[PDB]
């Protein structure tokens, strides 16, 4: 179900983010009032609108040097390949896997945002579909995104034998 | 005995201190987000000026073996006997064989476990403990698993001398209890009266031989900043600094010294690219006797905005001193010095004209 | 004319707003007694920035749940303004196998160089100049194709010349594609 | 030992730096948005001027190995020959086997991974030490996996030369750490005094740490002429009008900047260069009174309408004010 939506989502504001730019800088500036300006691009396909809300406009707001795995594997082979700090983005995969629906959408825009910097992979349906399962699952979904990154670098570093 | 300064400053598109990810950090206080500059950056940067201005430099390092090395090594000991002496001078202390060391790096001496925090003669009084024992480390340097000789009770009485740094911000060493020292200063983070939204400035570097592929992709990566006006508080515990400074005239210069460093250093964080160099817009110590008291909960309620916040902050927290010291009654002696002439500010003292004067008056006033 | 604020939303879950040819049907189809008297060589006699209109509109479907008026006749020139215009800056060329071409010096000043030539003797002012969309129809017979168009975004302060000609400016419109959210241009007492 | 200069400089239509989709950059600033023009576009363009106008060129370029490549070329060796003479040059320096290649483009020699930042004659010196070894290049271009010949202690020594650019602004490469300067410039985040919804007057501001750029040029007298030089850009160039006030100020404890002088935002409806002046007058005044200090000031402007009294000493033009609180230092 919700990943349908989430699709249409992904491919046409994938292509009015890279394709009209006062329209990328209006959903931009919301990742409240300040993000009506949003709606009519995003409004008329949605705890589960506030997922899409926010995805959508944090999937908008990276550079243009960025422009079925889950977020926890896109981390642990961003760790791998890209190199990035392995201990620290541990603390914070510790500390998102905490937060309620509220706290994810405040603690989750600097990793993946920063994330996609350095041209990271990330399938953003399943992380839509994923933010929608914090108003049922929250724990579930935590708990797959850390599970997925651990197991998912333990088989990168074996596999590298 | 409580020396307690508060103090508004505001910062334009600093982005005085990132996270590992290159964000400001932030406190979502009284419900809303509003950037923060980290206690321990801003008291490694007064640390840095207190050290600095009074001469005396404390070095907190992990690789204290190598440093000692080098001494000895300009004492006229060749490389490898001055790398097996600092050994034998990190080996013979701790309650077990010694203090654990970490993996050793290809061509130098190994970094301690624990970080080490004391002033540089002290390293050179480590040097010379090392050396007068000459002999007894020349025949030692050659067993396989050499034991420590140096006498334990001397160099563990050396590690004990204070810094000004360390007698103001005190230290901790778990493998020897004996030289902890506790710290006389509180540092609060300075967080935004207002709520700030982080403000991304996507940023590119030109190449400077054109190529076209290259200039037509123009790829770049985002650079975050932040700006705002920050409050801060800190507090010094006067009766327990003259205790660890010993004679009260040393803990004067320390806090005299301390406190206008507090005013003037700046944490540095990315000043190349954007000058956050500025003074507080306003300055107020108190002298508390039965306690500190910080007048964070004045900001809890974020400012809306539309219009400058300094003079704004600056009535709140005069109408939050007021109503304080009408709460909670007190002889405490208070004073405040600013830039704004728009406002009498009755109730944070009596005013004085500078900086200096102020802080020169009322640490004076407290001893 | 007179000045509104209305929202266009998509009708269902499934998107059967995507568009640029279906914004322009969209926001005529809001618009019952419609008029259209056209000269030859010069413009035409509503204008969208993404309203203002001739007549008054009526909500329809799936929009606000509640319905200005303006005329500049009431109070200079030599005073300055707030501004903003999305426009497509052009050139007309001849193509291989004529055409429209966005590169009116290419970069910023070209575009200046294109504000003096569509402004002309109205007002001379500060538009925010950058120089840098996509669109299909959803099957409509006879209505358009696919293609891209450029817009831009001017926002500054203007001094007024010729009151009477400003008047023709604000309401004809400024550049190409005023069908597709450009011309409208907008100006506010400092 | 802390020259710093204020500027007040209105610009007229300039929207000299747009986002990566036009808009000029804005600060939410004193809680409302005002555009700005950031500090790296006017550091580049100054270094440009300065670079310029005292002759020496800094190259900042990711294809180090194509224009080296060329250079060889010129000196007499075979295209093939140019080519994996520079992939050694490259190839012979850093901790690991070499520096990271970005993967190869058709018909040119790979970019670097980092960016370099060395002056155009020390591009001459690489080429001579990659052709005083002809020999070694030419037994070593057969083998599939070539490895660096080249001393790398030399080259690392000559990528330690600096250009007055690079002991004004530093460089960063995380490769070789032994070339690494420390900037000695801070160059402040020109914002527009008053709110603006571009043209409009920006506030400007900069630092010079003269005693970590005699350190870093060794001599003194050259670090005048780069300081001279440097305030002069910093006036006369424009990143593609004369400021409508300067004031520098010798601090020697610290430098302050100004900013919080236009924490308030201008209403408007009224001339802001006159209401700016002003404002930035009251403000130092004030700070001079809070924090006494013996720094050494002096202002220049274009209107005569007011004496400014805080700031020190007026001078009448740009040119003299600059030379006499530099040769004051």
């Amino acid at each position: 179900y919700i990943l349908q939506h989430a699709d249409a989502l992904v491919k046409r504001v994938s292509k009015l983010i890279v394709n009209e730019p006062a329209a990328r800088a209006a959903l931009r500036r919301g990742v409240d009032p300040r993000m009506l300006a949003a709606h009519r691009v995003v409004a008329p396909y949605v705890a589960v609108e506030r997922a899409f809300y926010a995805v959508a406009a944090i999937m908008a707001a990276q550079p243009r040097s960025a422009r079925r795995p889950n977020l926890g594997v896109s981390l642990a082979q961003a760790v791998f390949d890209k190199g990035l700090n392995a201990d620290s983005t541990e603390q914070r995969l510790h500390l998102i896997a905490r937060q309620n629906l509220d706290g994810v959408h405040r603690h989750l825009p600097r990793l993946v945002l920063y994330l996609r910097s350095d041209q990271v992979h990330i399938d953003w349906g399943i992380l839509i579909r994923d933010l929608a399962r914090w108003g049922h699952t929250p724990r579930h979904v935590a708990r797959e995104w850390v599970q997925d990154y651990h197991r998912t670098l333990e088989t990168l570093t074996r596999q590298a034998e | 005995t409580f020396v307690d300064i508060h103090a508004i400053q505001t910062l334009p598109y600093s982005n005085i201190n990132r996270d590992d990810l290159g964000s400001p950090k932030t406190v979502v206080y009284g419900g809303k987000e509003r950037t923060r500059v980290s206690s321990q950056s801003w008291k490694r940067a007064v640390r840095h000026e207190v050290e600095a201005r009074l001469g005396d430099k404390a070095v907190r390092t992990r690789r204290i073996i190598s440093e000692i090395a080098k001494r000895l090594r300009e004492r006229g000991w060749d490389a490898d006997l001055a790398d097996a002496g600092a050994r034998q001078v990190v080996l013979s202390v701790g309650k077990k064989s010694g203090i654990k060391l970490e993996k050793e790096k290809d061509s130098e001496a190994p970094a301690t476990s624990v970080l080490f925090y004391l002033p540089v003669p002290a390293i050179d009084e480590l040097a010379a403990i090392a050396d007068e024992h000459r002999d007894a480390v020349a025949k030692e340097a050659a067993k396989k698993t050499p034991k420590g000789i140096l006498p334990a009770d001397r160099i563990t009485e050396v590690l004990k001398s204070r810094n000004v740094s360390v007698n103001l911000f005190g230290r901790m060493l778990a493998e020897l209890p004996s030289t902890e020292v506790d710290g006389a200063v509180q540092f609060a983070h300075a967080f935004t009266v207002h709520g700030t939204t982080v403000e991304v400035d996507f940023f590119t570097a030109v190449d400077d031989i054109p190529k076209e592929n290259d200039h037509g992709s123009g790829h770049m990566n985002a650079g975050q900043f932040s700006a705002g006006t920050f409050y801060r508080y800190a507090n010094v515990n006067l009766d327990r600094l003259v205790e660890n400074t010993g004679d009260a005239q040393t803990a004067r210069t320390a806090v005299a010294e301390f406190l206008r460093a507090f005013l003037s250093t700046v944490p540095s964080g990315k000043q190349n690219a954007t000058a956050a160099m500025t003074l507080p817009d306003l300055v107020h110590i108190a002298v508390r006797f039965d306690r500190p008291i910080s007048f964070a909960p004045a900001f809890e309620t974020a400012l809306y905005g539309s219009d400058g916040y300094t003079l704004r902050a600056c009535q709140e927290l005069n109408n939050y001193a007021e109503r304080l010291r009408e709460v909670w009654p007190d002889d405490a002696i208070r004073g405040y010095a600013t830039v704004e002439n728009k406002t009498d500010l009755a109730a944070l003292g009596e005013r004085y004209d500078s900086y200096p004067a102020l802080i020169d008056a009322m640490v004076a006033a407290a001893f | 004319t007179w000045l509104t604020k209305i929202v266009p939303d998509l009708r269902y879950r499934q998107t059967r707003f995507r568009t640029a040819g279906n914004l322009h049907r969209k926001l005529i189809r809001l618009s019952s007694d419609l008029g259209e008297e056209r000269i030859a060589n010069p413009r035409q006699q509503l204008l969208f920035r993404i309203v203002q209109s001739h007549s008054p509109l009526r909500v329809d479907r799936l929009g606000p749940g509640y319905h200005r008026n303006l005329d500049p006749f009431l109070a200079d020139k030599g005073s300055r303004v707030r501004y903003r215009i999305v426009a497509s800056p052009t050139k007309r060329l001849g193509r291989s196998e004529t055409q429209r071409l966005g590169l009116k010096t290419w970069r910023g000043a070209a575009a200046e160089e294109w504000w003096h030539s569509r402004a002309a003797a109205n007002g001379l002012e500060l538009l925010s100049t950058y120089a840098q969309d996509d669109v299909r129809d959803p099957g409509t017979a006879d209505r358009s194709r696919k293609i891209r168009h450029p817009a831009v975004r001017f926002d500054g302060e203007a001094v007024i010349s010729d009151v009477d000609a400003v008047r023709h400016a604000v309401l004809n419109g400024i550049g190409r594609g005023k069908s597709y959210g450009c011309g409208l241009l907008s100006l506010a007492l400092i």
